[PDB]
């Protein structure tokens, strides 16, 4: 796949899969209890592209072993909360040989991460 | 590019791997560094960090510390490198 | 018990933070840090692995390197090994 | 020309022409809309010869009706990207009687086929 | 030597063409297999499988099924021999 | 909702792969098959297309001719099915 993946999670969510074409960004609850992600923010860095920022709703929860997918505008994908969620406002999530997913919670801290690393 | 034991060892903080869960460190190498003092792969690297992730440094006291060749003091110092970059 | 400034060290992974982003560390003892060579939070933490994680050691070898009193080496000792509990 | 052709294909690129002194491997993008062929692979089966396998850039698109034309170091060619590539790691795409090549996405999956049989 | 129609049908693969893209197979012959239920090449080249490959077997049936001579039951199956080396 | 056995065989075209090489297909079973005289995957794939691409009628037969449990002959059919929407 040509990009190495590297990813440090702290919490109930960590980061079950970045598009690299960054069409989406996919978490997954890997605990065994709901996480609620309200007003969790997700900052997006690829390679030197400015961090591209997507905050959750003030009340958003992940159920447990459930996932989550922010697509981007250009995915087309539709809404489905909490399932499925569009981030109409960004085209895309970018692409670079440097694609890290940071997951902020609502704290303003990171408790997941996942790096896509291209030589 | 690389080898498995070094991708393995770059996807997760090492946390207390031993020596030998380097890349390129096998049995004998990672028994002879642990024989040396540095018992522990973050041992390894806090000399690594002490040598401000010197190539050369780490490679050529890799060499002298366990007898490892360009190969494996080369895969040793890159794996380092990597996790400094990935987690560091 | 802790500082702010160890709650902002410990709660986020240290990268490249200078000496002085330690908590209890002044704009001197970071500068006595830097000057002997120890000029970021990653080669700190990497003598502190060297030590072993050794509490009396790192203090002892904080106060010796940078005229660090009782109070601020215990303060660095904490940040660093409650860092390396957390991501390491 | 007693080398029967057989062809499968179900994507939208097809297996345009089969160079029998290995010199090139000629496809088309059958369709009408733009092919993706980023980290595609080709594998070539030259009777009991061991497979040769080369693999597309991790980004590769074939336009619709474009032709891409991988070529071998001993063809000589000249790479036109993304017209014409020379495969420069294999001096030949090779000979014999069971001439088979099948074209290999970026999933690993065989899509196109053709192979040349002589009897 | 071959049939154009047989090899038309063997260059590429069956997909969805009816008994009488089979080579050797006219309107009579087709549409008095498809009255049988044989209403498609494929079904017909199952049956193929079925019987193993064998032309006795196989020749002998469609005969009976529809009543092709030695000629056409003898095209039949080396033309879906030949596919069946071409695609199976 | 597939195995990895079964997007195996759905990946490649089937080739002269034993009839336990279908998905869903235990020892036992494709055991049962050989008995059967359905010794190879192709064979199957013959009755499939004779049974015309039925559910019900495959996977019925299928576990008249080796037992196979509702898990087994859906597992089969499906893989068939796709393999044959694939290839054929």
């Amino acid at each position: 796949s040509s990009f190495s993946q590297h990813a440090r999670t702290s919490g109930r969510v960590a980061v079950e899969e970045v598009d690299e074409e960054g069409k989406f960004v996919r978490l997954r609850n890997k605990s065994n209890e709901d996480q609620s992600m309200g007003n969790w923010q997700i900052k997006r860095q690829n390679g030197d592209d400015p961090l591209l920022t997507y905050r959750f709703p003030p009340k958003f929860t992940l159920k447990a072993g459930q996932v989550v997918t922010i697509w981007a505008a250009g995915a087309g994908a539709t809404h489905s909360p909490p399932t499925d969620l569009v981030w109409k406002a960004q085209n895309t999530w970018g692409c670079g040989n440097s694609l890290r997913t940071a997951l902020i919670n609502s704290t303003g801290e990171e408790v997941a991460m996942r790096k896509l690393v291209r030589s | 590019t690389t080898s498995q034991k070094h991708r393995d060892f770059v996807a997760e903080p090492m946390g207390e791997k031993p020596v030998g869960s380097l890349a390129g460190i096998g049995e004998v190498l990672g028994k002879k560094l642990e024989e040396r003092g540095f018992d522990k792969a973050y041992v390894v690297l806090g000399q690594f960090l002490v040598l401000k992730k010197d190539e050369d440094l780490f490679r050529e006291w890799l060499k002298d510390t366990c007898g490892a060749n360009a190969k494996q003091s080369r895969d040793c110092f890159g794996c380092l490198r990597e996790w400094c970059d990935a987690f560091l």
